[PDB]
């Protein structure tokens, strides 16, 4: 008895649905009373499936509402578990234990990245007999970034940062930036999230009405 | 001896505290029994899982040479014993005994 895996290692985004499979051999029909299955992380126990009975009180907290094992699958010769709204506390070494006429296990590494994609831009007026305006872009992600502000003809600008950390996950942190400059309507302005080794870039364009 | 306690329904984990190579495998022997009946022999290189213990038991070479007894049971509640044996000149000589009782509870 080889229980296999399609892919050792899954890199997903953060807020990510993803699903990690254990592949084992299933002949015919499915004698779910010789079934079981365990999928954990580490030290965390994720999945405890043993003769078709699944214990939900063996499941680790930061998992509850999110991890589910995908029965329907199981026929198929699969054991799926999905982790819905994936967070970097996930990141890690799962396992998955199988036992079906024979027992194999295997592991599973994943990796998870939470970049500045989603970027939430504001542009105000402050001021407009001297056309002052107030531009703001506000990211999360993993680890700190700068923000780095540019005129349309790429000039860096002086913003003002404060970086705290996210309240969804006390890992990640959350970034917003302000600049403030007398400016005209149309004007093109750009908020680059820097993030180093790996050097990655997320910028968001800003056109003031 | 370890005197390990588990829970019904959960993963045994018994380690035999020693580690061999890949390359030492050839010239040396295995044996896991339990209540003085066998359980699997790694006879050089060949992993032979006994009939009452395949369905159940995974066997991790890599570490520690330990057993892994998934879905518990009060059955599997007992002694279990390790031992190694490395070929030198002669024949194989023992070479490490582990001793571990398994307690399954409710
Ligand atoms: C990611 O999955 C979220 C959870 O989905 C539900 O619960 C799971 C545990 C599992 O049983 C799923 O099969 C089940 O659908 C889901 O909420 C989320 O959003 C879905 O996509 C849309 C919004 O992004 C929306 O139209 C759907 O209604 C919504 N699903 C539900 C049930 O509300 C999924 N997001 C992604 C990015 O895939
Ligand atoms: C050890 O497991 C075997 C495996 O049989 C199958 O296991 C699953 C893959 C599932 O598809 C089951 O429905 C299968 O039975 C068991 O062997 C079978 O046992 C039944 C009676 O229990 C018998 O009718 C079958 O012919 C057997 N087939 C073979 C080739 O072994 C076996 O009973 C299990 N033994 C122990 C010690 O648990
Ligand atoms: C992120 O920062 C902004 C600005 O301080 C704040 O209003 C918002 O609530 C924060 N969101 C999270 C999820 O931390
Ligand atoms: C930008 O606006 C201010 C008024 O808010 C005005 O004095 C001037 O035109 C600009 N300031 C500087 C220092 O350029
Ligand atoms: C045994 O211990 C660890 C893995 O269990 C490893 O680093 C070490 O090299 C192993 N020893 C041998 C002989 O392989």
């Amino acid at each position: 008895f080889t229980v296999t895996v399609p892919k050792d290692l899954y890199v997903v985004e953060y807020g990510s649905n993803m699903t990690i499979e254990c592949k084992f051999p299933v002949e015919k029909q499915l004698d779910l009373a010789a079934l079981i299955v365990y999928w954990e992380m580490e030290d965390k126990n994720i999945i405890q499936f043993v003769h078709g009975e699944e214990d939900l009180k063996v499941q680790h907290s930061s998992y509850r509402q999110r991890a589910r094992l995908l029965k329907d699958q199981l026929s198929l010769g699969n054991a799926a578990l999905q982790i819905t709204d994936v967070k970097l506390q996930d990141a890690g070494v799962y396992r998955c234990m199988i036992s079906y006429g024979g027992a194999d296990y295997k592991r599973i590494t994943v990796k998870v990245n939470a970049p500045y994609n989603k970027i939430n831009q504001r542009i105000l007026v402050v001021d407009p007999v001297t056309s002052e305006h107030e531009l703001t872009c506000q990211a999360e992600g993993y680890p700190k970034a700068e923000v780095i502000w540019t005129s349309s003809d790429h000039q860096v600008l002086s913003g003002k940062t404060t970086t705290t950390n996210s309240k969804r996950e006390e890992k990640l942190f959350n970034v917003t930036s302000t600049l403030r400059i007398n400016t005209t309507t149309n004007e093109i302005f750009y908020c680059t999230f820097r993030r180093l080794d790996p050097e990655e870039n997320h910028t968001a364009e800003l056109v003031i009405p | 001896v370890i005197h390990v306690t588990k829970e019904v329904k959960e993963v045994a984990t018994l380690s035999c505290g020693y580690n061999v190579s890949v390359e030492e495998l050839e010239q040396t022997r295995i044996y896991w029994q339990k209540d003085k009946k066998m359980v699997l022999t790694m006879m050089s290189g060949d992993l032979n899982i006994w009939p009452e213990y395949k369905n159940r038991t995974i066997f991790d070479i890599t570490n520690n040479l330990s057993i892994m007894i998934l879905g518990l049971r009060p059955s599997d509640e007992g002694t279990y014993e390790c031992v190694v044996l490395k070929y030198e000149k002669g024949a194989f000589k023992r070479e490490h005994l582990a001793e571990v009782t398994l307690s399954v509870k409710a």
